[PDB]
């Protein structure tokens, strides 16, 4: 996150850490006990499928509170539209071994309807994106979790309002624009995979993913994220399932 | 009738035959004699920061 504040500890408790052999991955969300959404871009270098951990109730790195609750990642399920090495369908949901126990720092982040999210959510001007990936382009990552609130952008406003640079992947109806174009504020590749959360009515809704951009915080470039409507029926068929063998699980989509 | 300030409804919205309207919300919460808003039913719902709740 750049350009953010430290989330005091406890206000962003659905956020997840991801770590593969005990190393900083990605972010996540958890929506309830047993499930967590990322990006599935997040697990197109896991060779080691058994090593990865999802930490709930975590703020600073460098500290163990006894707040966090760890958890061996028991299913990664990433759509069968979403292609390694590209940014379409960024999505992940992830079964944990035993669920998490929901204290005053884990606590999940509602999965909207897709009807309340697209006529409704998809209005609310700023929403919350946080990790603690880098703090600045070519910089350090984050120790404590940070939290930045950031704009949402019409899609044709984003194509006209961003520096066309050649080779860049088109903005679908999968992803949406968030952020700034003066290179002050956005989340980063470290961030990856971690929530945009929308407040409506005194309640936090998951609406993005953070999922990908130009560099980071690059001027004239917004932050990419998914958009999280489109995967409610996927998501909620597949919380509905029996476990599989096997980590990764490739499911239709739709 | 719900595509229009969410229906009057606090979260989920349902059209019907006719001019009705069916206000819902995500479970851990249960809807008040309002029609319209909901209530935690449970210690932790989801969407609510506790430390900011019990303040
Ligand atoms: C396509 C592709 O490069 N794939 C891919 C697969 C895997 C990996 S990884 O193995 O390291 C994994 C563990 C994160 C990675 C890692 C390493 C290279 C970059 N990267 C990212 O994740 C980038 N993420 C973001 C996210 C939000 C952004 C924002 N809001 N603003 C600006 C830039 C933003 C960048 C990113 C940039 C551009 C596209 C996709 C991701 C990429
Ligand atoms: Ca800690």
């Amino acid at each position: 996150i750049v350009g953010g504040k430290v989330c005091p500890k406890g206000e962003c408790p659905w956020q997840v850490l991801l770590l593969v052999n005990g190393a900083q991955l990605c972010g996540g969300t958890l929506i309830n006990t047993i499930w967590v959404v990322s990006a599935a871009h997040c697990f197109d270098k896991i060779k080691n499928w058994r090593n990865l951990i999802a930490v709930l109730g975590e703020h600073d790195l460098s500290e163990h509170d006894g707040d966090e609750q760890s958890r061996r990642v028991a299913q990664v399920i990433i759509p069968s539209t979403y292609v390694p090495g590209t940014t379409n369908h960024d999505i992940a949901l992830l079964r944990l071994h035993q669920p998490v126990v929901l204290t005053d720092h884990v606590v999940p982040l509602c999965l909207p309807e897709r009807t309340f999210s697209e006529r409704t959510l998809a209005f609310v001007r700023f929403s919350l994106v946080s990790g603690w990936g880098q703090l600045l382009d070519r910089g350090a990552t984050a120790l404590e979790l940070m939290v930045l609130n950031v704009p949402r952008l019409m899609t044709q406003d984003c194509l006209q309002q961003s520096r066309k640079v050649g080779d860049s992947p088109n903005i679908t109806e999968y992803m949406f624009c968030a952020g700034y174009s003066d290179g002050s504020k956005d989340s980063c590749k470290g961030d990856s995979g971690g929530p945009h959360a929308t407040h409506y009515r005194g309640t936090w809704y998951l609406t993005g993913i953070v999922s990908w951009g130009q560099g980071c915080a690059t001027v004239g470039h917004f932050g990419v994220y998914t958009r999280v409507s489109q995967y409610i029926e996927w998501l909620q068929k597949l919380m509905r399932s029996e476990p599989r063998p096997g980590v990764l699980l490739r499911a239709p989509f739709p | 009738i719900c595509v229009n300030e969410n229906g009057g409804c606090e979260q989920y919205c349902s059209d019907h035959t006719g001019t009705k309207r069916s206000c819902r919300c995500h479970e851990g919460y249960s809807l008040l004699a309002d029609g319209v808003s909901c209530t935690p039913t449970v210690e932790y719902p989801c969407g609510k920061i506790p430390i900011l709740e019990k303040r």
